[PDB]
């Protein structure tokens, strides 16, 4: 945006207008290569909207359009980097860890679709969700990875390593735990409990966890 | 479209006056134009004549197309 | 022949000098 | 014409300082900066008046002091309506681009190098040096045009040996440019006007001015690079090709040929006679040869343009007039058929010429409008090129009619091909394998066809507001060829 | 009409004296036509500063005769 | 006064000198290396120099002293020295990278940069046999010591070696063509030597010492200008030593000693008897330049070459002794300068390659495609695009040999530019539509070549859009002469 | 005046040379070349003032009609 280039332009002189306007005497406090990644929740003409009750790491960065809801959570290392259509996560989802959730640009190849997450949906670890319109109180596997315009409808119970297909509609409730998407059984109603409870475990253990604070005793040995 | 017939003074050897001979080329393409309209005004009445005799038709008039005519020579 | 029509063009040329030859 | 005159440079500069990866911006506003510089063009044409051997807005800056070799800038008959048809088209290139991400086309890059109004300063420039700068000026612009977002066909080049002769006979003329400059001090186009030169001379002068003129003028030994040049050629940059950069040759004979050496001009008036009729005989026959749709229309174009030639010759206020309102006609015709093959190739994506076929399915106000450009491409009189092209028939006013006698071929084969080659395309349901993908015709489409119709048609049926406000100048010109 | 047609077409008026514009060139053109042909003609300006010093300094030293008598 | 500009870079450069020396040879600060250093303090000892010259524009004719002993300055010595000291801060500005990347802590190139620039103030404004030859040695001298800086790599060392043979055997054909001119006119003050060869008419008149001198001197310059009759080496010397020494040796000579030619023989000697020697010497380097530039592969030999038929095109200027051919030959040095500075600073740009030709100068279209643009904004000014800069020397070059009626030699140049420009067309399109050729990937050039990159692009691009300033100073120079 | 857009060129021009975004103060040093153009601009007015006074210097010079 015009407007928005300009502001980095008065921000560049303010920032340097300190750097070596006033750090000029004696300081090298500017010098020091402090991470960046503590923008979680990174921004663009599009912003990343999260409720109040919605944990986020600060290992984890939110870039893009997120509109993450009530509930959800973004855990240790997450990247919902969603920049070219919003990541409309839904309420009470539980991303649990190195997921990723992407609409990321390609060359419009196949059209990248928002990526509209459901509710009570406990992703799993290093899924890489993308262009995943994943329905609501459905489970991702552990180490999974997802392709454009999947559809995890209800309960779809997706297993670790798998590798769904594109624009691949899972039906309601089917388990398909493979690298060529394929369906496999399904699902049992004790599996149903487990994936409807996990989502307020996390729930409660996201509203845990409580950064929240500050460790001045480690920074000052940091410091020295 | 107020222009005046003198072209000021040019000689026969133009290379001299290079206002005056550029005047005589904008205004002797007046007059060349003059007459061309000459020829076209009594065209508009060579046509007037048909239309005034509309039974002869080419008589009555047409020795005094050949006038008309006269505005051009050389027809060889 | 396409010299043929090269050498023919100069010659409608040549007819122009003589229709100015004409008069 | 003071301020109004550099509306396509101020654009171009200030837009340069928004790179703007967001589209929407540059194209809006590049367009906007285009069509101003369009309407004041346009403004421009209502400014003129029909009475004067002067030029109408005349203007000028110091370029170097001694000999004041400066930017004299008129628009007198011809040129006023050359500059408009400059501006009437570029418009058209930036309307053609409404490409949606136009991502490696780098929307911007396009629109900066279309938005140089180097036809308009040369078409305005007076003085034949600043004058000769421009339409070799113009190759850097139409070289980045012509490949950067142009069509890969070849790896892209032209003749290299024709290339080094085209561009010699470029700095040939300008060695003419320099002895005149020299031969009397004069500068500027109204003082070599008035002068006068050595009859052995002028005849040296004159063909060393039509060694790139002729270059720029597609006559029969040397007309390659147009073909060759448009088959690779952008959408866009067919349509300034054949609508500004083949009036470059013909604007320049007009100039700076005939009232510039009458004694040579007088001299070798068989020579071009010769020259562009058999070109015309040539472009007619060799459609025969190619099937290559853009080599066909640039062919037509080659025609019309020694068409241009065959009639620039003659003292005939018609006969030039008609020459020019062919070079209208032209920009107008071959430009919109450049248009036509264009939209051809994208909504086909081919560029195999026997694969356009059931177009009266897939796009059926495309057939409508390419007949109307077709018929015009041969001239059907009631169009604009008729009354172009006749009036430079009847150039054979003061003479014998014998070129007339070979115009006959010219013109006949090529109205002949004409329809062949609209039937050839439009011809049949021959069924071709593009997957049920129709590509009708986009309103932006049919917009961008608009204004080419309607200055044929406006021409064609009322020529007067074309001829008049150009009648005085050519005139002029005339009798100093007198 | 449109209320206004009658002046929207003073927006330029004869002004003939672009002829007298080219009057004036010509002057220029026909004396610089004596552009090249000109070079150096003068021997009689300063680049004789030779003797300006010779004679300035002739007495000093080098000299055949003078500090003779 | 009116050797303030002289004064200054001789003690600038000993300030400079005894404050590189002291620091590289310093325990106290770990023995730094001094360029880039003493560096940056040189080009400002140019700057303000180029300030303490353009300033005092009446006062350096402030005596007589000078005069009809030591050396002239008047408005054409007075330009062409704020032409050289703007030249030597571009060549100073475009090595900052070759001092830091590439490992030079040899601090004495500055210094030796700053001597070379005083040797060419006082060739400039050199007004005698003697002082002519002097400060040609002074600036020599320092150039075959940069020339032959780099002893690590055995490639610079041969080159700098034949450099120095060049130069040395074209200083002795040049002094020996001051000694037969000296012998047989007993003067050798321009101010002397031009009264008495004012109607010597060598080919009318009987008069061989002086024709054998004036040869002789020719001879030399035309070695020293590297045309090509008697260049002999210079692609080789551009080619073998490294490229800000070779950026140094290949513009700034060429502008002190062409201003010296126009000093010796448009003053000194003016007649049409030796210019044919250079008449010959503009034909053949036109022709040599466009044919071995059709024939080369490593760009640094190609712009060698391309030099060499710039230089030939110069020369067309000289071989007429008209106010115009003075003026367009005066066009040409500063279009050629400007335009050789801008090819410099982007075979500087590109540091990582080895010695390499325009295979590997591919792919520029790619990556770093503004620097593409520049590069071909650049060879096509070398070639003469007409809406560009070389053109308007070249064209003002050949419209001053049609004035001074020399079609044949205007002809030559017609033919001999069209077929460089159908080249340089031919090397830009296989630079940006097609060969790829191996992606050779290249660090970002500094601000100080950026800078000079883009100002020079500036300058040829939007030059004929105001030709008026340039075209006063080379009118008023070639008045003054 | 022209150069002030001049040099917010050149400095652009230079940052897209050295692969740097089009980003900083030296836009604002640009003004330095709005005084430069100024500057040349005079330059122009004071050269053809001494180059029509050397002219006329050459035009008493070349044997004055004689
Ligand atoms: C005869 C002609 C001969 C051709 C050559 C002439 C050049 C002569 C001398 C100068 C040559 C080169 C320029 C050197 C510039 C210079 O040292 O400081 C400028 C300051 O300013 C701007 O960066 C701010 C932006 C400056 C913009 C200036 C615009 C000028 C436009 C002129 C009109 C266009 C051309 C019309 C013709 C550049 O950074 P600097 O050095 O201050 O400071 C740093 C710089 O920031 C670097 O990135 C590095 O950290 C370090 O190397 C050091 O350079
Ligand atoms: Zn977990």
């Amino acid at each position: 945006r015009a407007f928005y280039s300009v502001g980095f332009w008065i921000r560049e002189t303010g920032q340097a207008l300190d750097r070596l306007g006033c750090r000029l005497q004696g300081k090298n406090y500017f010098r020091e290569q402090l991470s960046r990644h503590r923008t979680l929740m990174n921004v663009f003409d599009k912003a990343p909207i999260v409720d109040k009750e919605a944990f986020v790491a600060p290992s984890a960065s939110v870039i893009g359009d997120v509109h993450i809801g009530r509930g959800s959570s973004i855990w240790y290392g997450c990247v919902l980097r969603g920049d070219v259509n919003t990541v409309s996560v839904g309420s009470g989802t539980n991303i649990q860890d190195n997921s990723l959730v992407h609409v990321a640009k390609s060359n419009l190849s196949g059209k990248v679709h928002p990526t509209i997450i459901g509710d009570n949906v406990t992703i799993g670890h290093s899924a890489v969700l993308h262009g995943c319109t994943v329905e609501d109180e459905t489970f991702i596997g552990m180490g999974a990875t997802l392709l454009d315009g999947v559809v995890v409808e209800k309960h779809g119970m997706v297993a670790a390593g798998a590798l769904v297909r594109q624009n691949t509609r899972i039906p309601s409730g089917e388990v398909w735990g493979g690298n060529p998407a394929r369906f496999l059984r399904k699902l049992t109603d004790e599996e149903i409990a487990f994936i409807s409870q996990s989502a307020t475990n996390y729930s409660n253990l996201a509203q845990a966890h409580a950064a929240e604070n500050a460790k001045p005793l480690n920074v000052i040995e940091f410091e020295k | 479209f107020e222009e005046s017939a003198p072209d000021g003074f040019d000689p026969e050897n133009p290379y001299k006056d290079p206002v005056a001979m550029v005047e005589m080329r904008e205004h002797i393409v007046r007059e060349k134009w003059i007459h061309i309209e000459k020829a076209k005004i009594l065209r508009e009445k060579v046509k007037w004549c048909y239309r005034v005799e509309g039974v002869n038709h080419y008589q009555k008039c047409r020795h005094l197309v050949q006038q008309y005519l006269d505005a051009t020579r050389g027809v060889g | 022949g396409i010299f043929g029509i090269a050498l023919p063009i100069i010659v409608y040329k040549g007819i122009v000098k003589d229709f100015h030859m004409q008069d | 014409l003071s301020g109004l005159i550099l509306c396509p440079v101020l654009g171009s500069i200030i837009l340069l300082f928004i790179p703007n990866s967001r589209i929407r911006l540059i194209r809006l506003i590049g367009l906007c900066a285009s069509l101003i510089t369009f309407l004041y063009s346009l403004v421009l044409w209502i400014q003129f008046d029909s009475s004067t051997a002067k030029f109408q807005f005349v203007e000028s800056l110091r370029w170097l002091p001694y000999e004041n070799i400066n930017f004299y800038l008129g628009i007198d008959g011809i040129s006023l309506f050359f500059v408009i048809l400059t501006t009437f088209l570029i418009p058209i290139c930036i309307l053609v681009g409404w490409s949606g991400m136009r991502s490696y086309g780098k929307e911007y890059i396009i629109a900066f190098l279309i938005c140089e109004f180097l036809m308009i300063a040369v078409f305005c420039m007076l003085d034949l040096l600043l004058f000769y700068v421009f339409p070799e000026s113009v190759l850097i612009p139409m070289f980045i045009i012509i490949g950067v977002w142009g069509s890969r066909q070849r790896k892209i080049k032209a003749a290299y040996q024709f290339f080094l002769y085209t561009l010699l006979g470029s700095l040939f003329m300008l060695l003419a440019i320099l002895l005149i400059l020299f031969q009397t001090g004069t500068t500027d186009l109204q003082i070599l006007l008035t002068t006068e030169f050595s009859e052995r001379r002028q005849i040296f002068l004159w063909i060393a001015f039509f060694a790139s003129f002729a270059v720029k003028v597609p006559m029969v030994p040397v007309h390659i690079w147009l073909p060759e040049a448009h088959v690779e050629a952008p959408t866009a940059g067919s349509v300034i090709l054949a609508g500004i950069l083949l009036k470059f040759g013909t604007y320049g004979f007009l100039r700076f040929s005939i009232p510039m050496f009458p004694e040579a001009t007088l001299c070798f008036t068989p020579f071009i006679y010769t020259l562009s009729a058999i070109a015309i005989i040539y472009t007619s026959l060799t459609t025969l040869r190619q099937i290559d749709l853009k080599k066909i229309i640039a062919y037509s174009s080659v025609a019309h343009m020694n068409l241009v030639t065959i009639g620039m010759f003659s003292p005939n206020i018609q006969g030039i007039g008609g020459s020019i309102l062919l070079m209208l006609s032209h920009g107008l015709v071959s430009s919109a058929l450049f248009l036509c093959v264009g939209v051809l190739y994208d909504r086909h994506k081919t560029r195999l010429v026997r694969y356009y076929g059931g177009l009266v399915s897939t796009m059926p106000n495309f057939s409508t409008i390419f007949f109307s450009f077709t018929l015009a491409n041969m001239s059907l009189p009631g169009t604009s090129s008729f009354i172009g092209e006749f009036l430079i028939l009847v150039g054979a006013f003061q003479r014998n009619s014998l070129v007339a006698t070979l115009a006959a071929l010219g013109m006949i084969l090529g109205a002949a091909y004409s329809l062949w080659l609209y039937n050839r395309v439009v011809s049949g349901n021959l069924k071709p394998d593009f997957l049920h993908k129709f590509s009708d015709l986009n309103g932006r489409e049919v917009f961008i066809f608009i204004p080419f119709l309607v200055g044929l048609v406006w021409m064609g049926v009322y020529p007067k507001v074309f001829l008049d406000c150009m009648h005085t100048s050519v005139s002029n010109l005339v009798q100093h060829g007198k | 009409i449109m209320e206004f047609a009658e002046n929207l077409v003073l927006r330029l008026m004869e002004n003939p004296e672009e002829r007298d514009r080219k009057a004036r060139e010509h002057i220029y053109e026909m004396h610089e036509r004596c552009k090249k042909i000109k070079e150096m003609w003068a021997l009689p300006i300063r680049p004789y500063g030779f003797w300006t010093f010779e004679r300035h300094n002739a007495q000093l030293r080098w000299d055949p005769q003078i500090s003779q008598v | 006064l009116a050797v303030f500009p002289e004064i200054f870079i001789i003690n600038a450069t000993f300030i400079l000198l005894i404050h590189g020396v002291v620091f590289s040879t310093s325990k106290k600060y770990d023995y730094p290396p001094l360029a880039s250093n003493v560096g940056w303090l040189g080009l400002l000892s140019v700057l303000i120099t180029l300030l303490l010259l353009a300033a005092g524009a009446p006062l350096l004719t402030i005596a007589h002293l000078f005069w009809n002993n030591l050396f002239r300055r008047d408005n054409f010595t007075y330009f062409c020295q704020i032409f050289l000291l703007l030249s030597t801060a571009g060549t100073i500005s475009m090595c900052f990278d070759f001092f830091d990347q590439e490992r030079f802590d040899a601090f004495e190139f500055i210094v030796l940069i700053l001597l070379s620039t005083c040797g060419m103030l006082f060739m400039i404004s050199a007004y005698d046999l003697i002082a002519m030859y002097l400060a040609i040695e002074l600036q020599s001298l320092c150039f075959y010591v940069i020339a032959a800086s780099k002893r690590k790599s055995e490639f610079s060392t041969e080159a700098g070696l034949k450099y120095l043979i060049l130069g040395a055997f074209s200083s002795g054909i040049l002094l020996f063509g001051c000694s037969m001119i000296y012998g047989s006119t007993g003067a050798t003050h321009f101010d002397q030597l031009a009264k008495i060869l004012t109607g010597y008419e060598i080919t009318g008149a009987r008069s061989s010492g002086i024709f054998m001198g004036i040869l002789f001197i020719a001879v030399g310059f035309l070695f020293k200008i590297t045309a090509v009759p008697f260049h002999m080496w210079a692609p080789d010397i551009y080619e073998g030593s490294p490229t800000p020494v070779t950026a140094f040796l290949s513009i700034a000579p060429k502008i002190s000693i062409f201003a010296n030619i126009l000093r010796v023989f448009i003053y000194g000697s003016y007649g049409a008897t030796l210019q044919q020697i250079f008449f010959f010497c503009s034909i053949a380097s036109m022709i040599l330049g466009a044919l071995a530039a059709m024939a080369q592969t490593k760009v640094k030999r190609l712009l060698a070459y391309s030099s060499i038929g710039h230089v030939g095109y110069i020369c067309i200027g000289f071989s007429c002794g008209t106010i115009e051919g003075i003026q367009s030959l005066l066009i040409g040095i500063f279009i050629y300068a400007l335009m050789t500075m801008d090819a410099f600073a982007i075979v500087l740009a590109l540091r990582q390659t080895r010695v390499k030709y325009i295979a590997d100068l591919g792919a520029l279209a790619k990556t770093n495609p503004i620097l593409a643009i520049t590069f071909s904004i650049t060879m096509f000014s070398y070639a003469g695009i007409p809406p560009l800069a070389g053109f308007c020397s070249k064209f003002y070059l050949f419209f001053a040999a049609l004035g001074c009626g020399a079609y044949f030699l205007a002809l030559v140049g017609v033919v001999t530019s069209v077929i460089g420009c159908f080249y340089y067309i031919r090397l830009v399109k296989r630079m940006f539509f097609d060969t790829p050729r191996t992606w050779i990937l290249y660090e970002p050039m500094d601000r100080n070549k950026s800078l000079l990159l883009a100002m020079t692009s500036f300058f040829i691009t939007l030059f004929l859009l105001y030709p008026s300033p340039l075209f006063s100073v080379t009118h008023q120079m070639a008045l003054s002469l | 005046m022209v150069g002030a857009l001049l040099g917010l060129g050149t400095q652009m021009y230079s940052n897209a040379l050295r692969k740097l975004p089009y980003m900083r103060h030296p836009w604002e040093h640009v003004v330095g070349m709005g005084l430069g153009a100024v500057f040349a601009n005079q330059l122009v007015k004071w050269d053809v003032k001494l180059k029509e006074d050397l002219d006329v210097m050459l035009a008493k010079a070349r044997a004055a009609n004689e």
